[PDB]
């Protein structure tokens, strides 16, 4: 399961997953368990990928600075997207157009996730690629989609607490024994 | 079932009357649009080039209307469109070819409707030519006015196109 | 499943060799008719490559724009002949063919009347099923490793400038 | 005759053209629309900055006018080829 750290069962103190069917007011307004699903795991794949693009781009201590020779050169990654988009922007350009046609692709094939009617499991994007649910057995690939889920978790909390230091200047204590 | 100018591609089954066909058509226009239309513009698309690749090669060739009239003297088949719309010319050609095409508009809206029309058939057969005919005789002449028409359309094309770029009249 | 619904699981020893790691054939069983019509394009196109760039090396055609002393090996033939006209030339027409014949193809393809690969070149082509399938493992062993032969010469042409 | 039921449209709603034409021509389409509105959008930015052709609306050309109508055209040529992959082609 994936329910170890918040117990043995699931978690959801503003029964957030419930509102749908919890009255009648508001007709597929919100979401139902798909949509919700496919969210959590897509909002956790963009942080997944996001904190380590500020872990590998910062140049200070405990954060590795890799650099790509040729790209703009503006170490704080509030600012480094204004400069990309200026600088490279055929190279922005072929990466947002990568993006749009994934993520309307990711939708496209199948139904409406919003009203629980898709027809693909949530998550799964046909980007296998290298094996590996036909090669690992039944229980190894849903033991690792627990762990990108809860990767994924763990990195939006992480994104979330670098949102936070930009904001507030004083939110996370532990982001200041690492300078 | 397999297309004979392209053996390797299926037949597009829309084309099995229509006396030009060779089962070319590889993007399937006929799949998607009317083939009453699409003949319709193949054959208005083929007289017109050849009356265009002749009036070229004429005017490229010598051959003025005698006695000229003011303002197209010297003037080739490349410079004679802007010099004819200044003298009049081709005013009184786009009004009278407006007005066939405006009546040909209602014979190709009624005959998408129904009505039996042919594509490309107007009454002009003014020099008989087809006096009691056979269906055999007439699909052969059919398709003799379709190849030489699209043997004119890639034939203008060429012509108009050596003519301005290379900057030449017609014997290149 | 692509092993019997095709051919070309072989090595260079013919012995029988089910290469695909990634099982990208099983991932995407659906393109695996797609994978083979452009594994045909790329090894066609590959060995008309390694052909053209060394019979460049010693013969151009005869005009002055295509001579020696213009372009000097044979690497030189892509960036000087751009504005020149020649690959525009080949551009239109390869783009041309791809546009009118070979995307109409692969959608037959798809709706599954015409074979991966087949363009028509039926006159030399043995009948006897598996005659002709030699023939495809022929064309494809030839074709696999034109795609590391254009790879190769293309690349130490560029690094050490010599010519073959 | 046009209602219809589930969650796609059959494909008679697309007139009687784009019915029979297969969802990926006509995703094709909607790219190249696309494409070329944006480069109608650009250009003629480019050209209404450019100091010696932008007077008197010298930055309208009617190729960029008639490209910049694309925009429209691949809204809805995607949705349509959306259609035609939900009923099959
Ligand atoms: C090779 C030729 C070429 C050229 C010259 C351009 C040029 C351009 N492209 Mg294009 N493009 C190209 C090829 C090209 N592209 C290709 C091959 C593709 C793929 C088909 C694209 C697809 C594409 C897309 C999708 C977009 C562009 C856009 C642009 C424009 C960028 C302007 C900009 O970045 O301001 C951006 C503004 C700034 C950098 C100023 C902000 C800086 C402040 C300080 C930031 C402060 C923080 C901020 C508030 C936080 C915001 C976060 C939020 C964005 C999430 C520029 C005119 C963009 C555009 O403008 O479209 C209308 C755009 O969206 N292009
Ligand atoms: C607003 C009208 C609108 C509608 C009804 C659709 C409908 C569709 N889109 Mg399209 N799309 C749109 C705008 C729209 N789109 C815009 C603005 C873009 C960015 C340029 C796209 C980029 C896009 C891609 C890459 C793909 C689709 C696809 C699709 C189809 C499947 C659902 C999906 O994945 O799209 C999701 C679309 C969005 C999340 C963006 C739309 C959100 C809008 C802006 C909401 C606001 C609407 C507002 C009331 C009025 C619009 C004002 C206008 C100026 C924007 C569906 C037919 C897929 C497809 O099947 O193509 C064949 C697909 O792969 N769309
Ligand atoms: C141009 C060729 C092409 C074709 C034929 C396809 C076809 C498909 N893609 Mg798309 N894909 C393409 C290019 C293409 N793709 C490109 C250029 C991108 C951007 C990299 C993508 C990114 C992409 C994503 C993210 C997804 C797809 C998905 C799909 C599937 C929708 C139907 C399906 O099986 O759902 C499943 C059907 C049932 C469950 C029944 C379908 C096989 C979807 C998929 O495979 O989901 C499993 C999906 O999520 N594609
Ligand atoms: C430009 C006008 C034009 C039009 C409207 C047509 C229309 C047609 N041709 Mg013709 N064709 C033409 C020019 C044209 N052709 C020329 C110049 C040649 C000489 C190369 C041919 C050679 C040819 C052959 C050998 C055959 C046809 C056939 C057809 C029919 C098949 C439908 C199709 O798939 O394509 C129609 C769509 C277009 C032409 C659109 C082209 C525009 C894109 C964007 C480029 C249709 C009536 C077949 C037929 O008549 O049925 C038996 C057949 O066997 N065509
Ligand atoms: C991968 C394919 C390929 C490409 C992109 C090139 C590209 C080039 N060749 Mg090379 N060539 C090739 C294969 C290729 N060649 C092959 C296989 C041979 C041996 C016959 C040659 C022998 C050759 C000579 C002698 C010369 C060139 C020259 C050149 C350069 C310019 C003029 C030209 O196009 O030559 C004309 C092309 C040929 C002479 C080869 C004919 C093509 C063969 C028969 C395959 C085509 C078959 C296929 C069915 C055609 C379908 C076309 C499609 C649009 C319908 C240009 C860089 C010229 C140069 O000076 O280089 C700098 C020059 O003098 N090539
Ligand atoms: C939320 C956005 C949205 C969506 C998803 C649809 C969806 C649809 N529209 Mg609708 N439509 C909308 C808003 C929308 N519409 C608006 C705001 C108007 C103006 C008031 C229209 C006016 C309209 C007309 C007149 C027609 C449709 C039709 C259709 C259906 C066929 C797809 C199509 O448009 O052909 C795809 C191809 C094109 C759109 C090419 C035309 C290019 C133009 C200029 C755009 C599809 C169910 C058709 C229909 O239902 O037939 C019975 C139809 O005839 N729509
Ligand atoms: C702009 C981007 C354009 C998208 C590319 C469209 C070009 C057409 C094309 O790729 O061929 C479209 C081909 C057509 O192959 C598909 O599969 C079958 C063939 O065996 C059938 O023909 C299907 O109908 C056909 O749609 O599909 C592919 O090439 C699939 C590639 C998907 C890879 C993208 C993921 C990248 C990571
Ligand atoms: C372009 C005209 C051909 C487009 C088309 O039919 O797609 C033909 C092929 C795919 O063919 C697709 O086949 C499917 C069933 O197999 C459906 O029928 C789609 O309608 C058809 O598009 O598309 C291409 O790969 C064309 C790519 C050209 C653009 C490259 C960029
Ligand atoms: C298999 C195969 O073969 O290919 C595959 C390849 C691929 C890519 C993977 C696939 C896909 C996904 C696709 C194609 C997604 C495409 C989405 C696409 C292409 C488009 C949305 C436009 C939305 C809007 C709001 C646009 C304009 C909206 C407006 C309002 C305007 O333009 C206004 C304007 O006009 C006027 C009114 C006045 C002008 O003066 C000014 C302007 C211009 C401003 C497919 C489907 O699978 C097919
Ligand atoms: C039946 C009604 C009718 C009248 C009453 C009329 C009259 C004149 N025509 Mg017109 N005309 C047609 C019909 C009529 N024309 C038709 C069916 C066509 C084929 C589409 C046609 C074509 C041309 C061309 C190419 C030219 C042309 C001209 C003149 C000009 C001669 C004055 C003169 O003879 O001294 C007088 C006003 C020439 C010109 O000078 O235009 C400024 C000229 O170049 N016409
Ligand atoms: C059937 C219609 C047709 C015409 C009307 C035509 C015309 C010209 N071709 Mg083209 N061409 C093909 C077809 C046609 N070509 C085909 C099917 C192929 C194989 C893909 C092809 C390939 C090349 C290459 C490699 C070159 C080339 C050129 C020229 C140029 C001068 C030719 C001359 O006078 O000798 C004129 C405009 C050369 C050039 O000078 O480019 C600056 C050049 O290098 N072509």
């Amino acid at each position: 399961t994936g329910f170890e750290e918040v117990g043995g069962k699931p978690w959801d103190p503003l029964s957030l997953g419930k509102l749908e069917d919890a009255n009648d007011t508001f007709p597929n307004m919100f979401p139902k368990s798909q949509y919700l699903q496919e969210s959590e795991i897509k909002h956790g794949r963009m942080c997944m990928l996001a904190w380590t693009g500020v872990w590998a781009t910062h140049v200070g201590g405990m954060g590795l600075g890799m650099h790509i020779p040729g790209m703009p050169v503006e170490s704080d990654w509030t600012k480094a997207l204004g400069v990309f988009a200026a600088e490279q922007p055929a190279l922005f350009g072929a990466i947002l157009l990568f993006i749009s046609i994934a993520e309307g692709e990711s939708v496209g094939h199948s139904g409406d996730n919003w009203r629980n009617m898709s027809t693909k499991e949530p998550g799964n994007l046909g980007f296998d690629w290298m094996g590996l649910t036909k090669k690992l057995s039944e229980e190894k690939v849903a033991r690792y989609k627990i762990v990108e889920l809860k990767n994924g978790r763990a990195a939006m909390i992480a994104m979330a607490s670098l949102f936070a230091m930009e904001a507030i200047p004083g939110s996370v204590p532990i982001m200041n024994v690492f300078n | 079932k397999q297309s004979q100018a392209l053996p390797f591609l299926p037949y597009p089954e829309n084309l099995s009357g229509y006396v030009g066909d060779a089962g070319f058509d590889p993007l399937r226009f006929s799949d998607y649009f009317p083939m009453d239309y699409l003949r319709e513009a193949e054959i208005k698309h083929g007289r017109i080039c050849m009356l265009a690749t002749v009036g070229w090669i004429a005017v490229d060739m010598g051959l003025r209307v005698y006695p000229v009239p003011a303002g197209l003297e010297g003037v080739t088949a490349a410079t004679a469109h802007d010099a004819s719309v200044a003298q009049g010319g081709l005013g009184q050609v786009f009004g009278w070819v407006a007005v066939a095409e405006m009546a040909s508009w209602i014979g190709v809206s009624q005959m998408l409707q129904g009505s039996g029309r042919e594509p490309g058939y107007f009454g002009f057969d003014p020099l008989g030519l087809m006096k009691g005919k056979s269906e055999a005789e007439v699909n052969n002449m059919k398709l003799k006015e379709i190849k030489n028409g699209r043997l004119a359309m890639l034939a203008f094309s060429g012509i108009c196109t050596q003519s301005v770029l290379f900057d030449k009249t017609f014997p290149f | 499943s692509v092993f019997d619904n095709y051919v070309g699981a072989k090595d260079f020893r013919g012995a029988e060799f089910k290469f695909d790691p990634l099982k990208l054939s099983e991932t995407y069983e659906p393109f695996q008719g797609w994978f083979r019509e452009s594994e045909l394009r790329h090894g066609r196109t590959a060995m008309l490559a390694v052909v053209g760039y060394i019979a460049t090396d010693f013969v151009r055609i005869p005009g002055e724009m295509y001579s020696f002393e213009a372009i000097p090996k044979s690497a030189d033939a892509h960036d000087a002949l751009i504005a020149s006209g020649p690959m525009s030339q080949l551009l239109l027409w390869i783009g041309l063919f791809d546009l009118v014949v070979t995307a109409p193809a692969v959608q037959a393809m798809g709706k599954g009347e015409r074979e991966p690969g087949d363009f028509g070149l039926k006159w030399f082509a043995p009948s006897s099923k598996d005659a002709f399938d030699k023939k495809r493992e022929a064309e494809l062993l030839n074709g696999r490793l034109a795609m590391f032969a254009i790879g190769g010469i293309a690349t130490q042409s560029v690094l050490n400038g010599h010519g073959f | 005759d046009m209602t219809w039921e589930g969650e796609y449209p059959p494909s008679k709603v697309l007139g009687p053209i784009m019915s029979k034409m297969p969802s990926g021509l006509l995703g094709l389409i909607s790219i190249a629309c696309a494409a070329v509105c944006a480069y109608s959008i650009a250009q003629s930015g480019v050209l209404q900055q450019q100091p010696g052709a932008y007077e008197n609306g010298s930055w309208v050309k009617w190729y960029y006018v008639l490209g910049s109508f694309g925009g429209p055209l691949a809204w809805g040529t995607h949705v349509a080829s959306w259609i035609q992959r939900k009923n099959g082609m």
